[PDB]
């Protein structure tokens, strides 16, 4: 996908605007609530037995920071992404068996979350570019799958 | 049960025409193909068209949570327009719902929490299914 210049400057200063510990948070935790058969993949995080437990999983935070890690990584190579997850892709395909759907869904519970936290500054604007930005990191997550 | 996503609904301002047409907005500016649907529509930012939409579709949701029992039948005659008549690929309503999740939880994010995400998905996905059926 190609953001802009003005599309990649505005994601960028909104993810400055973020506290990252908290959306990532909230994103894997929201995930594993609203489409339960992800928790199947995370069965060694312990309790993810209801709402509550999920989302104060200390573990499902800890990861969610890596996910977002991985999504600013993403930001600085929007003109590469397949090549930014390579072995992220060969890791979500060959070990650990994700159905590359599921790169989409995560994608878009970022976009609520984002929402979520962002209230009005996440104009109807902000979320057309975000939405590319998804969408190109879950193309490139799948690509192993290709 | 049907009370909870109807409280839900209420609670993160499903009722509001407005949150609609946001949601509206957002799908057109997301997702370009989606206003291929809409030709007829005036697209400038604070379109009366889009407003007025907006509302027809916020209403109509908020009848259904009183239906939850049964969807086919509340939603019969919107059923055959847009399954029917419109034909609208499947694909675009996943885009109004996840808009409309992601106007209300911009809206009012102490309302929208992870259990009460959970059950909107679940009732736009449920009126989806319907509305996409003959
Ligand atoms: C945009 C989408 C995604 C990104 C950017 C992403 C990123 C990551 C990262 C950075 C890691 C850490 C690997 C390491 O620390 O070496 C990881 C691991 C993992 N991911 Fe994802 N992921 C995504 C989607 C998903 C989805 C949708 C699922 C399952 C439904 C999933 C399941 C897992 C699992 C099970 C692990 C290993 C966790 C552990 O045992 O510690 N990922 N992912
Ligand atoms: C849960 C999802 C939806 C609901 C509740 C809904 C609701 C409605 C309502 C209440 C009307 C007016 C019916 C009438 O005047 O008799 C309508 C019309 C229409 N809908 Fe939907 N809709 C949904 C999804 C979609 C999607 C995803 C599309 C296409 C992207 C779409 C395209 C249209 C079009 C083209 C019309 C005709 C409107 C006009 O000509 O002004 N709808 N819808």
């Amino acid at each position: 996908v190609h953001l802009s210049g003005e599309e990649k400057a505005a994601v960028t200063a909104l993810w400055g605007k973020v506290n990252v510990d908290e959306v990532g948070g909230e994103t894997l935790g929201r995930l594993l609530v609203v489409y339960p058969w992800t928790q199947r993949f995370f069965e060694t995080f312990g309790d993810l037995s209801s709402a509550s437990a999920v989302m104060g999983n200390a573990k499902v935070k800890a990861h969610g920071k890596k996910v977002m890690n991985a999504f600013s990584e993403g930001l600085h190579h929007l003109d590469n992404l397949k090549g930014t997850f390579a072995k992220l892709s060969e890791l979500h395909c060959d070990k650990l068996h994700v159905d590359p759907e599921n790169f989409k869904l995560l994608g878009n519970v970022l976009v609520v979350v984002l929402s979520h936290h962002l209230g009005g500054e996440f104009t109807p604007q902000a979320q057309a570019a975000w939405q590319k930005v998804v969408s190109g990191v879950a193309n490139a997550l799948a690509h192993k799958y290709h | 049960d049907k009370a909870n996503v109807k409280a839900a609904w209420g609670k993160v301002g499903g009722h509001a025409g407005e949150y609609g047409a946001e949601a509206l907005d957002r799908m057109f500016l997301s997702f370009p193909t989606t206003k291929t649907y809409f030709p007829h529509f005036d697209m400038s930012h604070g379109s009366a068209q889009v407003k007025a939409h907006g509302k027809k579709v916020a209403d109509a949701l908020t009848q259904a949570v009183d239906h939850l029992d049964d969807l086919p039948g509340a939603l019969s005659a919107l059923s055959d327009l847009h399954a029917h008549k419109l034909r609208v690929d499947p694909v675009n309503f996943k885009l109004l719902a996840h808009c409309l999740l992601v106007t209300l939880a911009n809206h009012h994010p102490n309302e929208f929490t992870p259990a009460v995400h959970a059950s909107l998905d679940k009732f736009l996905a449920s009126v989806s299914t319907v509305l996409t059926s003959k």
